[PDB]
């Protein structure tokens, strides 16, 4: 009853496999229950005092974590670099040999054993800060129908119909700005189109969560802003990186950056610290470069409409610079029947008038309500 | 005599064991 | 019975358990006096001579302190920093699947068996955020009657009627703004509420001591200011998370933002500093983003009420403008009464007047003091 | 750091010896009858005037004659323009830290 | 990954785009010649203007010709016929380390030197 277990490392015709064990390298023979043809490079499997394996079992799924540096010639193996600049060249996996293993990755690497298993993604933290999607939507927000026309264009449109624009070869929205007065909702629209696309995603693929928020990445704005010097650009390298495997064509990434005018600036107009002068020209040669974002689109709100430096505001990188405009007497009302909805509890007194009509009364009090405060 | 922030450089240490 | 000590990893249909013993892991079978199902992953177990579990233990070791970064997507690994810089994936423990794992807490782990047992709190602990709790009261307070009424509406109100303000569908205000004169009292109305929430989560909740002291956190606004570049957003990051896990439903956490004329100011003003591009839209976008707060919040008093940027103040982020006045007749009587008690000593030939009536010789020195001023 | 600047030495500024002490001197003696009569004892003092007339001998011969009253009291002297830096904050927190060993000294009860 | 952007797809620039043609071509594309006049092919080319003018489109267009030519001279098109481009963001090498980003620098420029030859530009 008491097994050990071990790591396999190759196959030979003699139907034996070697396996690291205990530290060691060793050769074994295979139990006649198992079958050595089924097996794959860096499977765990399970030993006994006889020293056979007996059965075979999934990846390893901890240990250290190394940066990849390149992939070798024969394609099995592969150079990393551990925490402390230690280079080793380790076998690929089965499950590496998915997307294409790349340079600039932290692969799961046993340095005793020498093999690759999976990798993992830092920037998830942005991805964290959506944790909870907002349930409000389009039906929730008044005042603004072009916007949202135009906002629906820019996203829904193209991916609903994708054979239409591929006759017409014309390729979706890179960029989407939003800009007015404080207050007058942006923050609304960008936290309806994130819910409007988990629920797209949802809908499509599968009904997890995770996935369906893995999505949208919320910048929050200077978190980017890092203490040592080509972090924050390097951290940038990473969110677009990461923007870039999860995009299919069918499937929209959208990279929403909030306070435009924290992280960008004219280059001059920076008197106390200029991060911004090494950090406008990453992002540009990401957004377009010699190679482009097929299909990622990047949603900016901003304040200042000014501050924000012209290259960004260029077309092709912000193709559409919606304007959010303060409301009129209509978009007032709009508003105000966003809120003041039938459920409300409302005074006898006030029903009284209406015959206890609740729908008609609490329209009428909208009407004198933004009358009285458009005079 | 405007106020400036600073962003340091890290060196590399070498522990072994 | 010399009986040894190792790590449950994981359990199998075979009533048949993997454990980390001796640096290597096994596969071992469970006595008949411990069930295997009542087992949790990364548990301590007993052993013995035959290589059998006896016993079952608490998720107790020592073990090294990791800054915890991500948790995986499958939910039960995490990756975690080292002193030396080192990453590792570690399973999570029972306990640590409980309040919400976040980044940047420690994690005591064994690296050799990688697992996270618990979480220790007291390493990432702020202490400047800390203010000691005020002797001052509401009573304490004379001639602000009205807007004593209106900070206890805006604060202590929704907690206390809940389930009123749900039947109207109520939100409580997400943002106060005390504002006026040099001196009028603006932080002894901060002193009464920080009071009054000490109180309230003492004796009506009656948690421990200490927990008055977490809430209420109070900054001074030059404290913030760091040397580096976005390390202030860091802070303002934490302090905003630690609110946000803090308060819980019907839980108020308070942040008082003393002197806010001072701090942050407006954008684009200052030809010296431009600590405002930075630091403004951190607040900007905490309060009032994508995800928003819950139960918390926020009371800035400012003596430059104009001073302040004006995306800050308008609704949605400080709601509840309280206006500090200076005292009338009326309110310098009250001022008085607040300080001339009863209890000071007083001369005989004072009291001759009125025949030793201190109450009435108190009042009357109040009434000449207060026309004498105002003649 | 021990002053040693005594009241003897100050010439011609009597009185404002006899103002100083009614500030500091006088509270810590006989603090307790304070308290019983609710009193506020003060807690700054500005020493103005033309420079060069002994404005720093005052505040060393009051901490020398406190420390002397005493029967432990803890004294900072900090220059003014050492409080300088270009970067941002940094002049901010050197005040802290110098109000945080205050805070420290003054936790015991020992005047500061 | 080379880019589809060729010569036929750049509009509104037929002389700049003349001027990089021969600075990249004929010092390669006649170099029996070059060597007669002992003209040294040049080493540094700038394109600057305002935004959005075609810079990164001529760059790219450069790179998809320079990407062909080596397709046809050789083989190896999974790195060679591309290696010889080497495109590199502004901030990208960038780093934190005090003397890590120069020694990017040097080991760059000397696989520059390495890799070019006579007849393949760099
Ligand atoms: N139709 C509407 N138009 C404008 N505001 C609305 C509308 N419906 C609701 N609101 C309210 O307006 C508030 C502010 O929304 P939002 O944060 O989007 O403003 P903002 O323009 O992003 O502000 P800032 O420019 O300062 O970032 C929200 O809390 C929301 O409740
Ligand atoms: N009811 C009252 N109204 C006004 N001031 C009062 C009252 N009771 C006491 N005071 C005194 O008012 C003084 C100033 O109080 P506080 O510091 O809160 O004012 P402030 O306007 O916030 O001051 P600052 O302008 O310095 O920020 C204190 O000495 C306090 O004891
Ligand atoms: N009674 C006195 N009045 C004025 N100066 C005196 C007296 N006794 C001694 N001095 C001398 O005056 C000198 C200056 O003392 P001190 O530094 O206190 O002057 P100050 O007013 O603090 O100068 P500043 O205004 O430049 O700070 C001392 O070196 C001391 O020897
Ligand atoms: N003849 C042309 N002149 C200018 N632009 C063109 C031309 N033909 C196509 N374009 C389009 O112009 C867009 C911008 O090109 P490009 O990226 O080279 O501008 P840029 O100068 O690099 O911009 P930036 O200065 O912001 O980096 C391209 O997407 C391309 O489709
Ligand atoms: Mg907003
Ligand atoms: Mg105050
Ligand atoms: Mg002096
Ligand atoms: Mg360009």
């Amino acid at each position: 009853p008491p097994s050990g277990y071990g790591v396999l490392l190759a196959t030979h015709d003699d139907d034996t496999v070697d396996v690291f064990t205990s530290g060691r390298k060793m050769r074994l023979t295979c139990s006649p229950n198992i079958d050595a043809a089924s097996l794959k490079k860096g499977q765990t499997v399970r030993l006994n005092e006889a020293l056979t394996v007996v059965e075979a079992g999934t990846f390893e799924a901890v240990g250290e974590i190394s940066t990849l540096r390149e992939i070798l010639a024969d394609g099995h193996r592969a150079l990393v670099v551990g925490h402390a600049d230690e280079e080793r060249v380790v076998w690929l996996a089965d499950p590496l040999i998915p997307r294409k293993l790349r340079p600039g990755d932290s692969l799961l690497v046993d340095t005793k054993a020498g093999y690759a298993f999976e990798r993992i993604p830092k920037a998830e933290v942005e991805d964290l800060v959506l944790e909870e999607v907002p349930d409000v939507s389009y039906a929730d927000i008044g005042g603004l129908s072009r916007q949202i026309e135009q906002i629906r264009d820019a996203v829904e449109l193209p991916f609903l119909h994708k054979e239409l624009y591929r006759e017409y070869s014309l390729r979706p929205p890179k960029g989407v700005l939003l800009y007015g007065p404080p207050g007058c909702g942006k923050t609304l629209i960008a936290k309806a189109v994130a819910n409007s696309l988990a629920k797209k995603m949802a809908e499509v693929r599968g009904d997890d969560a995770h996935e369906a928020k893995s999505y949208f990445l919320n910048i929050k704005g200077p978190e980017l802003l890092n203490k040592f010097v080509g972090e924050t650009e390097r951290h940038i390298r990473l969110i677009f990186q990461r923007a870039r495997e999860k995009a299919s064509e069918g499937t929209p990434v959208i990279v929403f950056f909030d306070e435009m005018d924290s992280i960008f600036r004219t280059r001059g107009t920076g008197v106390s610290s200029d991060v911004e002068t090494t950090v406008v020209p990453q992002l540009l040669s990401e957004i377009d470069g010699v190679e482009g974002l097929e299909n990622v689109i990047v949603i900016g709100a901003s304040n200042r409409e000014d501050m924000i430096d012209p290259a960004i505001l260029r077309p092709g990188r912000l193709d559409v610079k919606i304007k959010i405009e303060r409301p009129d007497a209509e978009a007032a009302q709009d508003i105000y029947s966003k809120y003041l909805t039938e459920f409300l509890p409302v005074h006898a007194d006030d029903l009284a008038e209406f015959d206890g009509d609740r729908s008609a009364c609490i329209k009428a009090m909208i009407e004198k309500v933004v009358d009285r405060m458009y005079a | 005599g405007s106020m400036a922030q600073e962003q340091t450089k890290r060196g590399g240490g070498g522990g072994d064991d």
